[PDB]
RNA sequence: UUUACUGCAGCCUGUCGUUGGGUUGUGGUUCUGGAUGUACAGUGUAGGUAGGAGGCAUCGAAGCGGGUGCGCCAGCAUUCGUGGAGCCGUCCUUGGGACACUACCCUUCCGGGACUACGACCCUAACUCUGAGAAGAGGACCCCGAUAGGUGGGCAGUUUG
RNA sequence: CAUCUCAGUAGGAGCGGGAAAAGAAAUCAAUUGAGAUGCCGUAAGUAACGGCGAGUGAAACCGGCACAGUUCAAACCGAA
């Protein structure tokens, strides 16, 4: 065989904690517990993951680490009149998935840029780890790039925002065709989100 | 009241007349994978279950007896509309 | 309002994750030294059920010490030794099983070595509190996420013909 | 009246353009076929759900409008 050092990377993080990352992972969270909520990275933990999700080494594309907390919609009891069925607050889980509150808490931190994707890098009890890579749509190095200059488009401002990732994509239902996404194809809004 | 444990009677099966024991008929238990119970486990999440949150009724004074009569001949069994006894028994 | 109905918060508690390293106590995981197997007597221990018979030996076959496997201080393997012939059975010790040194997986054997679920203790290194910090005190507990049961007019919606 | 309905409505928060979203099958079919997406008609108050009560409620096929296909990650080269 003739594999790329990605490849050796990608099999280190099919299951990181049976290998080296797991050790690593222990170092490393107690560096990122420290940090703040969106950190700004010189370069991705996982590079082929950063490369096969989009990731290029060129001026205007950003790579950052975002920290969410774990569980669901951590919701309030109504203090008004409500049904048996819309009393109860605590079993429920949002519908915003913590990878997406991760690339929107990114985006609001990076006003300038748009989120390309994100990738899960880590996790403890109470926290999850992503790193979401943004692209600067008014770089000249971005503009230059044909693969990625379609994010200087007006319609390729808000992705993150407007649910136009992948994540977003997999939120809204639309990871797949045909049966299953009668509700959920073109949009959510447009079947008065009655799929998801 | 007493019922005999066998008598002679008519076998919808054979369709003839032959001895039939008597037997008492004991409720089943309800199965977990019935459309009912998935429904009610479909249906179980946060407040009221509907339906499926009510309280099982009353009796009335007296059940009926449920008995089943197994042809001795062909060994296959026909249940019928029964009497209504508070005690019932076998005559042996 | 409540020991009306049905729920929901809060709280109590089990389990999973967060969550690591040691010491022992508990189950078998896995296998070395023996196939250790024996109503009746045995020349002889069914050398597992077996080509219902057929191979070894002074270059090894025994009557002995607390008998190294075992056991009825018998007897098979020749070992620390010294004593100077255990055959297979068509004389089957009139058979619970009747027996050739022939790839022993099998009720034992206790190196149980190695991973495992529960429980007890210790360590710090994660994690928590204090401090500007050196550091101090706790510590894989607690908090927290999820799940399971309880308690619950604190709160919600109703009913009370 | 509690599941249900009202209804993902009202209302809220974020983003955002002249449009937006979707978009080139890990699809739909059924014995063998079609071939991006969107929108309209139909399927149809059908299938399905539901104290199977009240009610809620598709999609595919098919007929149209308009039609459009492609770019990365990797393999090979190695700053070209």
């Amino acid at each position: 065989m003739v594999k790329s050092f990605y490849g050796y990377v990608r099999d280190a993080w099919k299951n990181p904690d049976e290998t080296y990352v797991n050790e690593l992972r222990w170092e490393r969270l107690q560096v990122w517990r420290k940090q703040g909520s969106v950190t700004r990275i010189e370069r991705p933990t996982r590079i082929d993951r950063a490369r096969s999700l989009g990731y290029k080494a060129k001026q205007g594309i950003v790579v950052v680490r975002v920290n969410v907390r774990r569980g669901g919609l951590g919701h309030v009891r109504p203090n008004r009149g409500r049904r048996t069925q819309k009393m109860g607050k605590n079993k429920v889980s949002g519908g915003m998935s913590i990878q997406r509150i991760a690339e929107v808490r990114a985006d609001r931190r990076y006003p300038n840029l748009e989120v390309l994707n994100s990738y899960w890098v880590g996790e403890d009890g109470k926290h999850k780890w992503f790193e979401v890579i943004l692209v600067d749509p008014h770089h000249p190095v971005i503009k230059s790039d044909k693969n990625l200059n379609w994010v200087c488009d007006p319609s390729s401002r808000g992705r993150a925002t407007r649910g136009k990732t992948s994540a977003g994509r997999k939120g809204r239902g639309m990871a797949t065709r045909g049966k299953g996404t009668e509700k959920t194809r073109p949009s959510i809004r447009a079947y008065k989100s009655r799929g998801k | 009241m007493k019922i005999p444990k066998r008598f002679r009677t008519y076998c919808p099966f054979c369709k003839t007349h032959n001895e039939v024991v008597v037997e008492r008929v004991k409720k089943g238990q309800a199965s977990s994978m019935t459309h009912i119970a998935r429904q009610k486990k479909r249906q179980e999440g946060i407040g009221n279950s509907g339906k499926f949150s009510k309280v099982p009724g009353g009796d009335k004074p007296t059940k009926r007896i449920w008995l089943r009569y197994r042809c001795t001949v062909c060994k296959k069994a026909h249940q019928r509309p029964c009497f209504r006894a508070k005690k019932f028994e076998f005559k042996e």
